[PDB]
């Protein structure tokens, strides 16, 4: 728990400003956050949300990061759960929940076709880049509003 | 004699007394005991006494006893004694051959347990195997599962063929896991620190990590795949991966708030989903 | 008068008895020379099993005979 | 009663267990004694997974049996 309030405390203080996040109500585990779409992605535009749960743990396992708008993306499946190294395997108690979201942005500007956990549009997404940027674009329009 | 036709100077035998040569009554029973059994050891001329029932006409066989005595060359002369003696041993009684030697003995008990007076071995009456603790107070096909399940080499088979099914094999270290499904291609060994892929084992790389040549994408986390993978063959629709080889209740892992805990896939079912019906053709064509 | 006994283990005794002996004698005998309680001897002659209250002489058993040794084994 | 599990390591370690123990019982004694979390445990016998709401002897688990310890892993 003091952990988890020295990170709100850095967050605030330093407000990462594409993206917040932050306890929902009364748990502290439990956090909601945004993020913005990055400029010039098909998801420009867009604010997708995101739910955080920190293990009792933390900070020595990672927390279950999940989006809960729907987005078209090879490394997140309609369940909003992503295939993202430092969530799983890569994740270290140095890691923090600030530099999670600014990863989570750089994976939405720069996919990783080549480790897809959605076969289908990791396809589109290496042979038809301009077919995958319209349909991001439509479910950000559809979903991101 | 009466089947070779002598008239010369014992032959004393119930319901006949018929004229035998010497030469030829050895014969004779040397081969009903040889080769016939009890009932055949008769009189060659007449045939008779009929030796399926009667006890006391049985005293017709203390009459031959002398007879073959001396006749019969010890070696035959003692298959009579066995033969006979044998034959009644074996008419219902609780008798038994001990399960590892050739001694038998009267087992007269309300036990299963039982141990050889000769070779001291113990063994189950009923199933006539050698007793081990486990088989007490079970069935005799209770304990025989146990024996076969528990064999090494059954259970090293059983095994291996589980790996066979359900194994994953970290292609750095070699050390062997057992598949934990909902997972995707990307692993991360626990032992050694490795990343690789599910179908072809070739390695994951980081980002600014990749060492192989003609590499395009280096910038970003990826892996090297062959056109076998099913990383390729995964984004065919189930349509095009049939005809090649022509030619949902799934149990994943899954994490919770405090942990990971197993359920089944629960996807719709086109009886498996699209995705895992899609990794069942894939591994028919390796 | 001798005869022979012989068990399923091939060995063979030779026993001293006269035609008068009953079974039940002949069974103390063998106790005599091997250890052998009557109450786990069952004993045979050409099939038949000998009766404890019976003579050799019923049972027609001479000289030279060859009986045959079977133990009965009794739990508690 | 007193079981073997070993590993492809091929490390064997020996349990003190009841048949009626579930196999959950047995992944705890075996974090116990090796540090393996319970999540990380496959259990096999005779080929059989052994599942975890389950007992040794429903599985015919007996004294001195041999079980099989693989690790779990998920992709990532
Ligand atoms: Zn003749
Ligand atoms: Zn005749
Ligand atoms: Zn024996
Ligand atoms: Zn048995
Ligand atoms: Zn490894
Ligand atoms: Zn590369
Ligand atoms: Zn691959
Ligand atoms: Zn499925």
């Amino acid at each position: 728990l003091k952990r988890i309030h020295k990170e709100l405390n850095d967050l605030a203080r330093d407000p990462p400003a594409q993206c917040r996040a932050g306890p929902v109500g009364d748990d502290m585990f439990h956090w909601q956050a945004t993020i913005m779409g990055p400029n010039d992605s098909p998801y420009q535009g867009g604010v997708f949300f995101l739910t955080i749960h920190f293990p009792t743990d933390y900070p020595f396992k990672p927390p279950k990061v999940a989006f809960t708008t729907r987005i078209y993306h090879p490394n997140i499946n309609s369940n909003g759960s992503i295939k993202l190294d430092i969530l799983r395997s890569q994740w270290s108690p140095a890691l923090t929940i600030s530099k999670v979201l600014l990863s989570i942005c750089s994976l939405l500007c720069d996919p990783n076709p080549d480790d897809p956990l959605v076969p289908e549009i990791a396809r589109i997404y290496k042979t038809d880049r301009e077919k995958y940027n319209r349909i991001a674009r439509e479910w950000t329009q559809k979903y991101a509003m | 004699c009466a089947v070779c036709g002598w008239a010369l100077p014992m032959q004393a035998l119930t319901s006949c007394e018929c004229t035998i040569c010497p030469d030829c009554f050895r014969q004779h029973f040397t081969i009903a005991l040889k080769e016939k059994h009890i009932t055949d050891m008769v009189c060659p001329a007449c045939g008779r006494p009929d030796l399926t029932d009667d006890t006391q006409l049985l005293s017709y066989f203390s009459t031959l006893d002398i007879q073959l005595r001396e006749s019969l060359e010890p070696d035959a002369y003692a298959l009579f004694h066995k033969k006979l003696t044998e034959g009644v041993l074996m008419r219902d009684p609780k008798f038994l051959w001990c399960a590892q030697c050739s001694f038998g003995f009267i087992y007269e008990r309300e036990q299963l347990e039982a141990t050889c007076p000769q070779c001291h071995q113990t063994f189950c009456v009923r199933c006539k195997r050698q007793w081990e603790e486990q088989h007490r107070g079970r069935s005799c096909e209770d304990f025989q599962n146990w024996k076969r399940m528990n064999d090494p080499e059954y259970q090293a088979q059983g095994l291996a063929m589980y790996l066979q099914e359900n194994g994953i094999d970290c292609p750095k270290c070699k050390f062997s896991y057992a598949l934990a499904r909902g997972g995707c291609m990307h692993f991360h060994c626990t032992q050694c620190r490795h990343q690789f892929c599910s179908g072809c084992y070739n390695a994951f790389y980081a980002k600014n990590k990749c060492p192989e040549p003609n590499c395009r994408v280096k910038k970003s986390l990826h892996g090297h795949h062959p056109r076998d993978c099913l990383f390729y063959l995964r984004d065919w629709t189930a349509l095009r991966l049939q005809k090649l080889l022509q030619d949902c209740r799934v149990i994943e892992q899954k994490e919770v708030p405090n942990g990971l805990r197993d359920e089944a896939c629960g996807k719709e079912t086109p009886g498996l989903c699209q995705a895992h019906y899609k990794e069942y053709l894939v591994s028919l064509i390796n | 008068m001798q005869i022979f006994v012989k068990t399923l283990t091939g060995k063979t005794i030779t026993l001293e008895v006269e035609p008068s002996d009953t079974i039940e004698n002949v069974k103390a005998k063998i106790q005599d020379k091997e250890g052998i309680p009557p109450d786990q001897q069952r004993l045979i002659f050409a099939g038949k099993q000998l009766e404890d209250g019976r003579t050799l002489s019923d049972y027609n058993i001479q000289k030279e005979s060859t009986l045959h040794l079977v133990l009965r084994l009794r739990g508690g």
